[PDB]
This record gives C-alpha cells, structure tokens and sequence, in this order.
C-alpha cells in the first residue's frame, strides 16, 4: 500500500513524461504487431488457395 | 569474474534528446565509460542484471 | 501397340508431374509476393525515417515496426514449405521428369 507524501514532489514533469514514454512505446509495439498478424492472415490465405 | 578492469560504482541513468527534453531511469553500475543495468538487493546492496 | 501404350502411359504420368511442378511454382511465387509487400512497407518507413524532426522516441517507434516486419519476413521464409520442401530455406534444384 502506498504511503502519503510528506514533501512536495521534485521534477514531477520528468516522471510523468517517463510514464508517457513507456505507455506510448507499448502502444507503438501493439500497432506494429497488429500489422504482423494481418500480413500473416494474407499469407495463410494465399497458402490455402494454392 | 568477467574480467572488467576499473573502479565499480553505482550510478543513476539520465538521458537527453535533440529537443532538449530529459528523463531519468533506474540504477546501473558504471566502470569507466561502460555501464550495466543494476538491480536493488532488498538490503540496500546492488547487483548486476544478467 | 505395346510400345505405343508404354509411351502413352509415360506421357500421361508426365502430365501430373508437370502439374505438380506448376503447383510448387505457384506456392513459391505466392510466398514471394507477400515478402515483397513487407519489404516495400519497410521501404516506406525508411523514407519516413529521414525526417530530422523526429525525436529519438519517434525514431525508436519506427524502428519497432521495422524490426517486427523484418522478423516477420524471416518467419515466413523459414516456415513456408511444399509437402515439407523448405522452398525458401536453401538454394536447391528440384527434378521434374517431363518425358
């Protein structure tokens, strides 16, 4: 369980920005992988047809 | 064991970009210009990730 | 008549041999088309990369999809196969009798 802050946060901008960087990185990874899956779908389609 | 020659110390990572924005990470071990990602032992000592 | 019948049967089976050849060639071409698609998409990304406005974060973002697409190319190349023949895993020369 989280404590209660006793002193004001220093450089909160940097920490919030680090969090934002993490989340955006993961979202971009998701975006790439989704394309991976779609290309795999087309691969499978051509394979089954042939 | 790895044969790394030099002083061993624990440092905190800071990164800056071309925009001028800056961020900070976790902990690591720096020998000369080299670095190694570090993990905190529960007692306050430090270990190198492998 | 016996010799003619022998020739007839030989040519008949050669028909199916050639058809198997066409099938395998079709499969290979099919794989190559999608490989080409991925390469051209990665080319688009590479051209995008030239934008010096990009921050290191955006550069890593693009690098991520580039890496994923390349690894997907390797996956398809490794996994494609006709009746077990790794048609994209080694230089080869396959025999097809037609006479």
């Amino acid at each position: 369980l989280a404590e209660a802050a006793a002193t004001t946060t220093e450089n909160p901008l940097q920490k919030i920005d680090a969090a934002l960087a993490q989340v955006d990185t993961l979202r971009s990874d998701l975006g790439a992988v989704q394309n991976r899956f779609n290309s795999a779908i087309t691969n499978l389609g051509n394979t089954v047809n042939n | 064991a790895a044969g790394v020659t030099g002083t061993a110390s624990v440092v905190k990572m800071s990164y800056t970009d071309n925009n001028g924005k800056t961020i900070d990470g976790g902990l690591a071990v720096k020998v000369g210009d080299d670095y190694y990602s570090a993990t905190q032992n529960k007692d306050g000592s430090i270990s190198i990730n492998t | 008549a016996n010799r003619f019948t022998a020739n007839i049967k030989g040519l008949t089976q050669a028909s199916r041999n050639a058809n198997d050849g066409i099938s395998i060639a079709q499969t290979t071409e099919g794989a190559l088309n999608e490989i080409n698609n991925n390469l051209q998409r990665v080319r688009e990304l590479a051209v995008q990369s030239a934008n010096s406005t990009n921050s290191q974060s955006d550069l890593d973002s693009i690098q991520a999809e580039i890496t994923q697409r390349l690894n997907e190319i390797d996956r398809v190349s490794g996994q494609t196969q006709f009746n077990g023949v790794k048609v994209l895993a080694q230089d080869n020369t396959l025999t097809i009798q037609v006479g």
